[PDB]
């Protein structure tokens, strides 16, 4: 369906005028609703976990990698509403948010290279697929060619992935010159036990790490999350870390990994104290994804972690989609506009948000205590399973660090709702527009589902037992 | 395997030091995917494999691409400031 | 009554905590190549380039 | 007892130590590349450092695990202090 | 019951209704037929996770 | 129509028996039931159906205004094109036993033993040597469970089908 | 002869090494462009030395004729500034260049070996004191070269890849469009 | 009109036009606390024109 997407978006985009823009983005959000709702059946094959591997041994389909195509088909149809929908219909908007001429079909072939990435069976498909995406997003960071902070993002984002391609490349080529295979299927505990093939999978693991910037070169992604568009920060900071995450959750290729380790451990530490001096927000939520990233990274060091993993990402994706849209909706409360790409940029301007909207800031409440990991919300559910998983394992020093890196952490969290709850002199009485009844209902869903998720557990638990066994 | 190996890491170090202009780290990117594709097709000759010669053509068909999109982002970085600074980035 | 009603729910978690360590071992229970891997071309054994197909090649 | 232990040390091993710790650690991890002005030429420097770091700290655990703890804690002492 | 789950997804459905309402500064019982779109909407995820489940204990069911 | 490789036989894909592991294109869509029709049917009024009641919902420019008829021709190419891979999919899981498939598995039974009455090979004589038939057999197998990322098909008269 | 020709790979390897050099240290960033182009047809000599002139073809119709000619005609076009290679700007460099230099050329060397011994791991990377036996056989009866194998693998057993490539063009296409051309 | 305070309680800079100043570009600060705002639409008023 995303190909045949791809093929007639391009035709249909180039037969279009710059004003059909949004009427197009709505078209394909309801296209890719469709094939969530009727395409969904095919789960049924994955019954009892069986694996299929396709195209002459190239992709392998199986429960986990449906779950993660449905989420990203989710995600997408999230992000592209941001798009196709005004927020308001007065000419400030107008210039805040349009979306470009070619910005669909950008986001559709990325989002093909991440798919394509997660059903990787071979290194070849892996790597056609990661420099799919990698260029992909170096063109999405780029299109908004009129703001100088983000064509400068563009170029660093273009030389960090391509010397972190080309080290991914090199440890392709070493297993192929010391194996003479290019898949990892050709493993078995026998051949790991008789060669040292850790240099070469380790140097693999670091090399897709480093693309999503775990630390200690999380800076670079950072600043670029910093000095893009706002909708193109929440597109570009979600989408590539679920596609390697996923990829190497699958491979487990680092089983009790020193070097993950002692990684992990630092990029828990860098997350959590480093965001505590932020003062902008995309900064905050870019030292929170670094947390996150390396909250999932743990789970690169032991077998059977697809449940924990589905749930962490799952929720965690819900959560950054849900605290970016509440932003995006406090904007309109907002005095100072700093800039067209960025109208909000520090977390002080969300300063007394209660007495504007006091909602908004209930589903601002709700989503931080997500992130610190307050029962019964989803986020309490997805740090208890991890837990459970690395300890199970004998991680009992990282245990006690990601305690400490969600205490830490919780600090800059409860930054964005401590200004939002505080008073503000000059408040809203009235006003005649109404935001937008499709993405406040969007906004709402993903509220619901973070507060009372919960109630499905032990249904959810069943159905993997059965997908996942 | 020496050649590619060699060209690999002082196309590295030329990159990482680089601290002269923007050019230079571009041939630099070009010049390491060089020398991983001679230490792929050396080991593709030794075991008679055409699985290395694949790849091999593959990763120029990508060095292409990608040359062609980051010029394309070069230059659009050049329409909004009319220069490339020696940290031109 | 009281007692008989506690004990069927202590029975009920008895059998949550024996399906639980029963769903456990079974997801560590080696599958075949079939379920696993391919289940309509089954075989693993490779058969590799057929133009220059020299008698003598194939091993077991 | 009230001033010297209640508020005192015991605001020491808390709040007040606490907030001052992560003041400090925050900064220097923040400013870990602030006086730089060419952000691709420091931030190649660090993959770069990263590398041979992670190549001569792995060379070292094979020889001795024990001897990398020292080092792990200067690093660690370099990023944040 | 799946009675009980139907209704279950539903009031989830009404809890969206109200918090985008409330989220658009408007009265809770503003567009009051979208209480019953949204209401529908849910109650149907509500019944296909319903059977999805009761699928999979059949299946578990089933080798034995 | 000899295979040049051994394949499982009778394989179990879910709780019933299997028919064809991998059906050509053209037995795919000839054992469609009117309930895949009327999935087609039901995506290609959906799209357009969705984009008027999106419009409804909120107006692109404020005042609502019917969709223009190049965006509902669109809509009702590209909701065919979903609709037509839905049926298609139900279909295939029809022929790998995955969901009910008693009056396939029957039409099936009576279809070859009419081409065995009549001499033929009973998935066909393919104008690929047989290494290229293997070679399209393993493109083509379980190519289903890619719909979301990419159509394949089984155009190609090969004799891996999983049967006796 | 037997002098020079047995030691043309030697010759290629030093001229590589000089080249990646004077790539780095070019004043003028359009020397550095022909520098690079020197480089690549030393590459190709060196493929054809190991066998695939084929490949030596191709990197000179692709890498000279279509990258290397898009790197004249883009710093032709625009305005670069450069400064030289110099002791104040990069003599501090010095060390970490000597340190990751022999760092990553003995890891480079390392990752290939299997054995247990890391000095083991690098004695074997300078272990090849032996000549290969080329022997013939007649199992080959077709005319099959290096480009037909590759057509035949990469359109039957991975015609995949060659689609997925051609979406990979065709981003090559309008992303360059996308960013350099202004609509309306 | 308290002066903003951070997660840390540090002192926070209040932001309008006045960090778009003359003097505060080309600023040495790290990137996480710097103001200045280059995309700001008073210091790209006649861009490219
Ligand atoms: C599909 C939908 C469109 C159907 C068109 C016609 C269908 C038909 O009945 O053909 C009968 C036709 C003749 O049937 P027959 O006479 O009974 O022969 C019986 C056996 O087929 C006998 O076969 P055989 O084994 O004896 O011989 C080998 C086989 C060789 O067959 C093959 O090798 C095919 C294997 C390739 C796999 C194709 C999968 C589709 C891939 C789509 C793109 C994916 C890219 C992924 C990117 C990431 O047959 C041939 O020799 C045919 C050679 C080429 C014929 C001409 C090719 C025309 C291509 C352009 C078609 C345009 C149609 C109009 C526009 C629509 O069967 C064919 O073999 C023709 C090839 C089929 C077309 C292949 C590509 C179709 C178009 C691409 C699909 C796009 C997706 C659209 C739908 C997506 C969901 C909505
Ligand atoms: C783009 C730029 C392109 C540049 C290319 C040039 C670079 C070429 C090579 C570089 C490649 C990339 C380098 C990446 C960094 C390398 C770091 C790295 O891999 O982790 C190490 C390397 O373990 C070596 O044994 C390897 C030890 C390192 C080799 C020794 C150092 C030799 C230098 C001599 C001075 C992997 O062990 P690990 O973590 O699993 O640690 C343990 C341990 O190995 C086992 O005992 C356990 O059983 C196992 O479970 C695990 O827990
Ligand atoms: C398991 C997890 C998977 C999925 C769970 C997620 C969501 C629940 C499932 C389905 C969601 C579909 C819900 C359809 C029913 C929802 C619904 O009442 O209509 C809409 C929003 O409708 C979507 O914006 C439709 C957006 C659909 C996308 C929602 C995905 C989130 C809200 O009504 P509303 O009274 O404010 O709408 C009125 C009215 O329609 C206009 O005529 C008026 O002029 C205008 O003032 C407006 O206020
Ligand atoms: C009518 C078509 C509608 C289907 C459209 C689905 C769109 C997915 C979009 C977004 C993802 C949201 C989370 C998906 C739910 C997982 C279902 C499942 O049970 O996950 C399991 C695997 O559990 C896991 O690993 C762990 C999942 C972690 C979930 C964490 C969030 C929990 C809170 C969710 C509360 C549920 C809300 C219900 C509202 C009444 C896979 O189940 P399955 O692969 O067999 O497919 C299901 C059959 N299906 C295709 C027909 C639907
Ligand atoms: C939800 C289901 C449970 C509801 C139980 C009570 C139902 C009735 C609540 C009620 O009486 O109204 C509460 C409050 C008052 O209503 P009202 O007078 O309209 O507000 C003034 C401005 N309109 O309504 C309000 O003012 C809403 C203002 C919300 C304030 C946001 C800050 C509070 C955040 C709560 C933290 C939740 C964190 C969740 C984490 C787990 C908690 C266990
Ligand atoms: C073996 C491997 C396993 C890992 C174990 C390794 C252990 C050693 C790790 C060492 C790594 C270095 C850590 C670097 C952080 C130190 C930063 C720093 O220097 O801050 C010190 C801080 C001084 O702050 P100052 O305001 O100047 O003094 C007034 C205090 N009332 O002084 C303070 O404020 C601290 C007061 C708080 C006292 C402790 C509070 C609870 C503990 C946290
Ligand atoms: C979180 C998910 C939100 C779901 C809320 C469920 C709906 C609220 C139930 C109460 C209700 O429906 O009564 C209606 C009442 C009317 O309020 P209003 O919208 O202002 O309309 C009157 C003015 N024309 O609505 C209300 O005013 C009640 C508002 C309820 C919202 C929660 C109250 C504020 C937060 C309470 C903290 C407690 C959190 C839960 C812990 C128990
Ligand atoms: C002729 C055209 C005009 C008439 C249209 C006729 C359509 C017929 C059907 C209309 C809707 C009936 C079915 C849906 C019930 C929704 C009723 C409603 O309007 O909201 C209910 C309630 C607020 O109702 P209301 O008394 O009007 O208060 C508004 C401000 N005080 O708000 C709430 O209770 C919110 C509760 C949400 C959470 C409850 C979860 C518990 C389960
Ligand atoms: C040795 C390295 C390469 C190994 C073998 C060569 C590979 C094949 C080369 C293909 C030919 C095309 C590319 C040639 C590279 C270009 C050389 C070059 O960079 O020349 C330009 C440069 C000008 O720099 P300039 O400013 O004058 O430096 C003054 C410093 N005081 O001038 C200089 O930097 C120095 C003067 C260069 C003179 C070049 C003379 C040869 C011309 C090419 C001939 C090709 C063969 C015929 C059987
Ligand atoms: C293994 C050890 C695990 C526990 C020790 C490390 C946990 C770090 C806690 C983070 C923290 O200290 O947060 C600080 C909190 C209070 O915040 P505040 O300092 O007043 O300012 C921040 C709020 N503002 C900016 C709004 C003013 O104080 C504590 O709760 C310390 C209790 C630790 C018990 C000793």
């Amino acid at each position: 369906m995303l190909i045949l997407a791809i093929i007639s978006l391009i035709t249909f985009v180039s037969m279009s005028k710059l004003s059909d823009n949004r009427a197009i983005i709505r078209l394909i959000n309801i296209y890719l609703i469709l094939v969530l709702v009727l395409d969904s059946f095919l789960y049924l094959l994955f019954l009892n976990n069986q694996t299929y591997t396709v195209m002459g041994e190239l992709l392998i389909f199986n429960s986990f990698t449906f779950y993660i195509d449905m989420l990203i088909y989710f995600i997408m149809i999230v992000i592209s509403s941001l798009y196709g929908y005004n927020l308001y219909n007065n000419n400030l908007y107008k210039t805040l948010f349009e979306p470009k001429k070619e910005l669909i079909i950008l986001f559709l072939i990325n989002i093909l290279g991440a798919l394509l990435i997660v059903h990787s069976n071979d290194f070849i498909t892996l790597f056609v697929a990661i420099e799919l995406q990698s260029y992909s997003i170096y063109l999405i960071t780029a299109i908004y060619n009129s703001s100088y902070k983000a064509s400068k993002a563009s170029m660093l984002y273009f030389f960090m992935g391509g010397i972190l391609s080309i080290l991914i490349a090199y440890s392709i080529n070493t297993y192929y010159s010391v194996l003479n295979s290019y898949t990892l299927h050709s493993l078995d505990s026998l051949i790991i036990n008789t060669l040292d093939l850790n240099l070469i999978l380790i140097a693999l693991s670091l090399g897709l790490l480093f693309k999503i910037g775990i630390a200690p070169l999380h800076k670079w992604l950072i600043s670029i999350y910093e000095n893009t568009p706002i909708l193109i920060t929440i597109y570009i900071s979600l989408i590539p870390k679920i596609s390697i995450l996923s990829y190497l959750v699958l491979s487990n290729i680092s089983i009790n990994s020193l070097v993950i380790s002692i990684l992990a451990i630092l990029t828990l530490l860098v997350g959590s104290v480093g965001g505590l001096l932020q003062i902008k927000i995309k900064r905050l939520l870019a030292f929170s994804g670094l947390t996150n990233a390396g909250y999932m990274m743990l789970l690169l060091l032991l077998n059977n972690n697809e449940f924990s993993y589905l749930y962490y990402i799952t929720q965690y994706s819900i959560s950054h989609l849900a605290i970016f849209m509440i932003i995006i909706f406090s904007i309109y409360y907002i005095n100072y506009i700093n800039n067209q790409y960025n109208p909000i940029i520090y977390v002080n301007q969300l300063k007394g948000l209660i007495h504007d909207n006091a909602y908004l800031v209930l589903s601002m409440a709700i989503v931080v205590f997500s992130f610190i990991g307050i029962p019964p919300l989803l986020g309490f559910f997805g740090k208890l399973n991890i837990l459970m998983s690395i300890l199970n394992n004998g991680y009992y020093f990282i245990s006690i660090v990601l305690i400490v890196a969600s205490l830490i952490s919780a600090l800059y969290y409860l930054y964005l709702l401590n200004v939002s709850i505080q008073d503000k002199n000059n408040i809203l009485i009235n006003s005649n527009e109404t935001v937008s009844s499709v993405l406040s209902y969007i906004l709402s869903s993903l509220i619901i589902l973070i507060t009372f998720g919960f109630i499905y557990n032990s249904l959810i638990i069943d159905i993997f037992n059965v997908y996942f066994n | 395997m020496f050649i590619g190996t060699i060209i690999l890491v002082l196309s590295f170090l030329g990159f990482v030091f680089n601290r002269r202009n923007i050019i230079l780290a571009f041939i630099c990117l070009e010049t390491m995917l060089l020398g991983i594709n001679l230490i792929l097709l050396r080991n593709s000759v030794l075991f008679d494999d055409i699985s290395g010669s694949l790849f091999a053509i593959v990763i120029i068909i990508l060095a292409g691409v990608e040359s062609a999109i980051g010029l394309s982002l070069l230059v659009s970085y050049y329409r909004l400031r009319g220069v490339i600074n020696s940290y031109g980035i | 009554d009281i007692l008989n009603e506690e004990a069927k729910i202590v029975q009920a978690l008895n059998n949550q905590r024996e399906l639980t360590i029963k769903m456990h071992e079974l997801k560590r229970e080696e599958k075949d190549y079939a379920h696993s891997y391919s289940p309509l071309f089954s075989d693993p054994v490779p058969q590799g380039g057929s133009i220059g197909k020299a008698p003598g090649s194939s091993r077991e | 007892i009230a001033h010297h232990v209640d508020k005192g040390s015991l605001y020491r091993l808390g709040p007040v130590g606490i907030n001052r710790l992560l003041n400090k650690a925050s900064y220097n991890v923040i400013n870990l590349s602030s006086n730089t002005r060419s952000s691709l030429s420091m931030n190649s420097m660090l993959i770069l450092i990263t590398i041979v770091s992670l190549l001569l700290l792995v060379l070292v655990m094979n020889v001795n695990f024990i001897i990398v703890i020292p080092v792990l804690i200067s690093i660690l002492y370099i990023l944040f202090s | 019951a799946l009675f009980t789950s139907l209704v279950g997804a539903s009031g989830l459905g009404f809890a969206t209704k109200f918090l985008s309402n409330k989220i658009r500064l408007k009265p809770a019982g503003y567009y009051p037929l979208g209480y019953v779109f949204s209401g529908v909407a849910w109650a149907g995820l509500g019944l296909v996770l319903h059977n999805v489940h009761q699928h999979s204990l059949e299946v578990l069911e089933k080798k034995k | 129509s000899t295979p040049l490789v051994k394949t499982s036989v009778n394989y179990s894909y879910g709780d019933y028996p299997l028919i064809d592991a991998d059906p050509h294109f053209k037995r795919v869509v000839g054992y469609m039931r009117p309930s895949d029709y009327g999935v087609i049917g039901l995506a290609t009024a959906a799209l357009p159906a969705g984009i008027c009641f999106a419009e409804w919902l909120d107006p692109v420019k404020g005042k609502f205004a019917r969709p223009s008829v190049k965006f509902l021709r669109v809509a009702t190419m590209l909701g065919f094109a979903v609709g037509f891979g839905a049926a298609y999919a139900r279909s295939s899981l029809r022929f790998f036993g995955v969901t009910e498939n008693a009056r396939e598995y029957k039409k099936d039974e009576a279809q070859m033993a009419a081409r065995k009455a009549a001499g033929l090979e009973p998935y066909g004589t393919s104008s690929l040597t047989p290494e290229l038939q293997e070679i399209a057999a393993k493109n083509s197998a379980h190519s289903i469970a890619g719909l979301f990322i990419f159509p394949w098909f089984n155009f190609v008269n090969h004799p891996y089908h999983g049967r006796e | 002869m037997m002098y020079l020709t047995y030691y043309f790979i030697e010759i290629t390897i030093f001229l590589a090494i000089l080249c990646t050099i004077f790539i780095i240290s070019a004043k003028n960033p359009m020397v550095s462009i022909l520098y690079m182009i020197a480089l690549f047809v030393i590459a190709a000599m060196y493929l054809y030395l190991i066998g695939l002139g084929i490949f030596s073809l191709l990197y000179i119709m692709i890498y000279i004729g279509a990258i290397a000619v898009l790197f004249l005609f883009i710093i032709t076009l625009l305005d670069i500034n450069s400064t030289e290679l110099s002791v104040k700007s990069n003599i501090r460099d010095l060390p970490l260049v000597l340190i990751s230099l022999i760092v990553l050329t003995i890891s480079g060397l390392m990752i290939y070996s299997n054995d247990s011994i890391l000095i083991n791991k690098l004695l074997e990377a300078f272990g090849n004191d032996y000549n290969t036996i080329i022997t013939q056989d007649w199992f080959n009866i077709e005319n099959t070269t290096l480009l037909t194998t590759i057509g035949n693998v990469l359109l039957t057993n991975n015609a995949f890849i060659l689609l997925v490539l051609a979406i990979v063009l065709l981003l090559g296409i309008i992303g360059p469009i996308s960013i350099t051309m202004k609509h309306k | 009109d308290p002066i903003p305070s951070g997660a840390l309680g540090q002192k926070v800079p209040h932001v309008d036009e006045s960090h778009q100043d003359l003097l505060f570009r080309t600023s040495h600060m790290v990137e996480d606390l710097e103001t200045y705002d280059e995309d700001s639409p008073i210091n790209t008023s006649d861009a490219n024109t």
